[PDB]
RNA sequence: CGCGCGCUACACUGACAGAGCCAGCGAGUACUCCCUUGGCCGAGAGGCCCGGGUAAACUCUGUCGUGCUGAGGAAUCCCUAGUAAGCGCAAGUCAUCAGCUUGCG
């Protein structure tokens, strides 16, 4: 009668850098969201960081979400 | 067998619409639809080309999935693909 | 370019003799008033059409909230009737 | 012909083009001074450098072979992860390419997808007419023979990844009927001692092997970049 | 000394030659089989006369087929009509007229067109 | 219902183009114009050499 | 002149006019090649002007 | 013989090979979860329930496909399960969140009939196997009830059975006749 | 300025990546899209080199999912079988036609 439910509460608007707005879709659908953001600049993103396609935005830890929040201020620190 | 696959060849006995539907029991409730809705014939997949449009009442002759197929290909895009709706009518049967 | 109503237009329907009461926009534009205020509309229940004497047939979007006014309705109905839309 | 006069050359023209920022090709011009007449000289050839041309940070190649495609895609999945995965986007055979790619527009794509190529030398006989005038006549990207050459007729695949290897950076050699060549040789934000060492081992391959009867064939071979004069080697 | 009948078959511009001889029970179109050659949904066009007539009447032979021109659907009805009609000449040449006729029988039952290729002339209501 | 304003312009006619920006409607304008008169100085110019 | 594209009997002429206005002042004209064939100015030409 | 089985967890089921053993396919067309990923007997149509309160059926192959037949959203609060008939091929069982446990058809896009009874959670169930036992359901709920339904009269529960913990897990027996209900430490 | 005739754009009939598989008419020692920054050999005119501006379709398998990323009013006209409609490839025939024409599958 106890089971962790600390996966469960996934499916809220995440805050991110520009947008406010930003829900479960998947890793990449959810980094078109952001102005200025590509649907081909963002398969270049999550290869980089070792997240996977296959998860959600949501399924992240407070260190890997914001992984991404820094490589999207620089893209040159991180070769391109 | 001369080259055939194994769903034929499983299938080999009667005559199977899309080699998986029979004909054998299939009744027409209405009494006045059973000379015009032709399943007497059979057919394997509905591409059979055949002159049905040449004078009258000549297409109470053709099986009734080729006349779904053929009022499925109707639209301004869809009017030369045939393929694409005997792939929908197998699909929709499935 | 201005809607043919009773306003200004009634020296030229009564010199050319044929029924000044038959232009008249302004029952249109009451009508159109009152559905659009209606609370079958503001709930979204309510779907409206409009038939002309010319044949002209429009849909009315319930999302829409008319000039209340029949100089400014004039004008929308005929850049409505020349162009076939009004977007928003 | 000693390498100081090549080395104070190519630092006055360093000096001259800088009096991102230059990412201008040097390359140094060819003569000879008989007209070229066999095809087999007018084969396209690869002088490896000791510094190689190419970055390799981001470059994607393309490599183009002959016969099966299957076969080649699948060694491209077997062999090598760590420099050749990165980069081999596309295995392209003869056929798929002639297939595939006869439009203006889908050549132009390929163009400009990928970063450099690498194709078979029973291939690039072929290549001018199946790619197009736009891939090919234009500039610089265009295809470099690697020996893929012994169900196809094919060496071994440590020597073909070896062969890849040594092809990525290798500096293209095309020969052309008339007396005038010009050939890469570097950057200009590289430095004038590796210059110097490219145009030496360059004149050294090219004269002895490619430019037939060799040193009687010579005339001179004038260092040059894009938009500026050319400086004296003559040879 | 050998057995062999050659038959072709045609459509709008696609042809078909099938040589058929004795043999195991192959049929190769192109010299790839015939359950390669088709788009996947025409490959019951193709399958009907062996369908029709059973599988052991093409026991016996070998069907070769080459076909040229025409589209997709133009070049299976080809490859089924020399297939019909190779098999029809066969049993017609090298083995009885009764079983000739009843091949034949059949697949007229089934479809002309197996048989007999009924070009579209012009001809609207004159 | 989240209800929208009808965008419309006042004084309607079918004889002017409507633009906010005056220097891309002048453009246009201009551009009509010397069209205009292209074709009509090829029109005389061939009455006048047939 | 000098011709660009030559089909059959149709030949596009390229460096003998300027402008469109000049070609259909000269519409009609007895062109000529240098070694005899006769032709006539048909049409000019859009988009090379 | 087949060599499908599935496994729910999260956000996605996933239909696993019997013989190799390996992750065949993923599917993730849920919005927020998936509770139980049920396949027919025929093998070829998987039923899942969300936790938004929709679920949905979906056909796969022996491969990659996920193409979606049927979509409810008439529980609108979650159902934690969903199973199919042994015997029929169309109808299934629905056991919500909230009070009801219903039967479906495949076609028709209404649910078939209405079972309620329970006062808590309801979130495990099962139908009766057996020759007789045509038509009867059995579910416990978080009320520390099991009850079993005849699918003929819809009033309430045939028989009840009230435990002291809450039930989590039941299953008939193959003969038909006893029945296991899993309640807290027994 | 007006009128039509063609052409183009306007999203589920989607996009990306692969795999496979189909035509017919077409061969005058004849055909080339510009114009230029530089340098070679050029007393001079030029020639070189390097930069800048056999189908479409179709079939099968995967990856993502409606997102200024919206198929045309009154009228008026045409059309009944290899017809309407989609698609490409080729030619340019003493009149017409490259802003296109006519063939061919």
């Amino acid at each position: 009668s106890l089971v962790s439910g600390e996966k469960t509460n996934f499916n809220h608007i995440l805050r991110l850098l520009n947008t406010n707005v930003d829900g479960k879709q998947k890793v990449v659908y959810a980094l078109t969201q952001i102005k200025g953001v590509g649907r081909r600049y963002s398969n270049l993103v999550c290869k980089k960081a070792d997240v996977d396609l296959k998860k959600r935005a949501g399924e992240l830890t407070s260190e890997e979400l914001e992984r991404l929040v820094t490589i999207i201020q620089n893209p040159l620190a991180y070769k391109i | 067998y001369d080259v055939l696959p194994k769903e034929v060849l499983a299938e080999v006995g009667s005559v199977k619409l899309f080699n998986r539907w029979s004909y054998d029991d299939i009744e027409i409730r209405d009494i006045s639809l059973t000379d015009y809705i032709q399943i007497r014939a059979p057919v394997y997949i509905p591409h059979s080309a055949g002159r049905y449009a040449v004078k009258r009442f000549r297409k109470a002759n053709c099986p009734i999935i080729e006349r779904l197929t053929n009022s499925l290909m109707m639209h301004g895009r869809n009017n030369g693909k045939k393929l694409m709706a005997v792939r929908i009518v197998a699909h929709a049967f499935e | 370019y201005t809607l043919l109503n009773s306003d200004e237009h009634i020296g030229i329907m009564r010199k050319m003799n044929r029924d000044i009461s038959d232009a008249r926009p302004d029952i249109t534009h009451q009508c159109l008033l009152t559905l659009l205020d209606s609370p079958i509309n503001k709930a979204g229940k309510l779907q409206i059409y409009i038939q002309t004497a010319k044949g002209v047939l429009i849909e009315v979007s319930p999302t829409v909230r008319i000039p209340r006014t029949f100089k400014r309705f004039a004008g929308l109905m005929v850049q409505l009737l020349h162009r076939l839309s009004i977007k928003g | 012909v000693d390498p100081d006069q090549t080395l104070k050359a190519c630092k006055a023209l360093l000096a001259h083009i800088k009096k991102t920022v230059a990412e201008t090709p040097i390359w140094l011009t060819l003569t000879t001074k008989k007209h070229i007449h066999d095809s087999h000289r007018l084969q396209p050839g690869k002088i490896i450098l000791p510094h190689p041309l190419n970055t390799s940070e981001e470059i994607s190649v393309c490599l183009i072979t002959a016969d099966p495609q299957r076969f080649y895609k699948n060694a491209v999945a077997d062999e090598f992860p760590e420099d050749l995965r990165a980069k081999i986007g596309r295995v392209i055979d003869i056929s798929h390419l002639k297939a595939k790619f006869k439009a203006y527009e889908a050549q132009r794509k390929l163009f400009s997808e990928h970063d450099v190529f690498l194709a078979d030398t029973r291939i690039i006989n072929r290549l001018p007419k199946a790619l197009g005038k736009t891939f090919y006549k234009t500039t610089t990207k265009r295809p470099i023979p690697v020996v893929l050459m012994a169900n196809a007729n094919a060496r071994p695949i440590p020597e073909i990844v070896a062969e890849i290897r040594k092809a990525i950076g290798a500096a293209l050699v095309h020969l052309s009927p008339s007396t005038n060549t010009a050939i890469k040789v570097g950057y200009a934000n590289w430095e004038p001692e590796k210059l110097a060492a490219n145009i030496e081992t360059v004149i050294r391959e090219l004269v002895e092997r490619f430019v037939p009867q060799k040193w009687q064939n010579v005339r001179n071979f004038y260092v040059k970049g894009p938009e500026t004069a050319a400086l004296p080697i003559y040879q | 000394s050998v057995q062999a009948v050659q038959v072709f078959g045609k459509k709008k511009n696609a042809t078909a030659v099938a040589r058929c001889v004795q043999g195991k029970g192959l049929i190769k179109v192109n010299g790839k089989p015939l359950k390669l050659f088709a788009p996947e949904i025409l490959r019951a066009k193709l399958y009907e006369p062996i369908l029709i007539l059973g599988t052991d009447k093409f026991a016996d032979v070998d069907i070769r087929i080459r076909v040229a021109g025409g589209g997709h659907t133009s070049q299976v009805y080809a490859v089924r009509q020399a297939i019909a009609k190779s098999i029809v000449a066969y049993y017609a040449k090298y083995v009885d007229e009764h079983s000739k006729n009843l091949l034949k029988q059949e697949l007229i039952q089934f479809d002309r067109s197996l048989l007999v290729a009924d070009p579209r002339r012009c001809e609207p209501k004159k | 219902i989240k209800t929208y304003i009808p965008k419309f312009e006042d004084d309607f006619d079918p004889d002017k183009h409507y633009d906010p920006n005056r220097e891309r409607a002048e453009l246009a304008k201009l551009k009509a114009e010397h069209k205009r008169e292209r074709k009509g100085a090829l029109r005389e110019l061939r009455k006048d050499a047939q | 002149g000098t011709p660009w594209k030559i089909f059959k009997n149709t030949a596009f002429i390229k460096d003998m006019f300027n402008s469109s206005l000049e070609i259909a002042k000269f519409e009609g004209a007895a062109i000529r090649t240098v070694s005899g064939i006769r032709g006539q100015i048909k049409r000019a030409l859009s988009k090379p002007e | 013989t087949n060599d499908l089985f599935a496994v729910t967890a999260g956000p996605r089921v996933e239909i696993f090979s019997i013989r190799k053993r390996e992750p065949l396919k993923t599917i993730g067309r849920f919005d927020s979860e998936a509770h139980c990923g049920e396949i027919r007997p025929d093998g070829r149509v998987l039923v899942a329930g969300e936790d938004t309160g929709r679920m949905q059926v979906f056909d796969v192959g022996q491969g990659t496909r996920a193409v979606i037949l049927k979509t409810w959203h008439i529980h609108k609060q979650p159902v934690w399960v969903t199973k199919w008939s042994p015997t029929e091929l169309t109808t299934l069982m629905s056991c919500s969140d909230d009070k009801t446990v219903r039967l479906w058809d495949l076609p028709s896009n209404d649910p078939t009939r209405l079972f309620t009874g329970h006062t808590d959670y309801v979130r495990c169930g099962a139908f009766m196997p057996g020759s007789a036992n045509s038509n009867l359901l059995v579910s416990g709920s978080y009320d520390e009830t099991v009850r079993v339904w005849d699918a003929r009269a819809p009033g309430g529960a045939v028989m009840t059975f009230k435990h002291a913990d809450p039930i989590e897990d039941v299953l008939p027996l193959p003969s038909g006749t006893t029945l296991l209900a899993a309640s807290g430490n027994a």
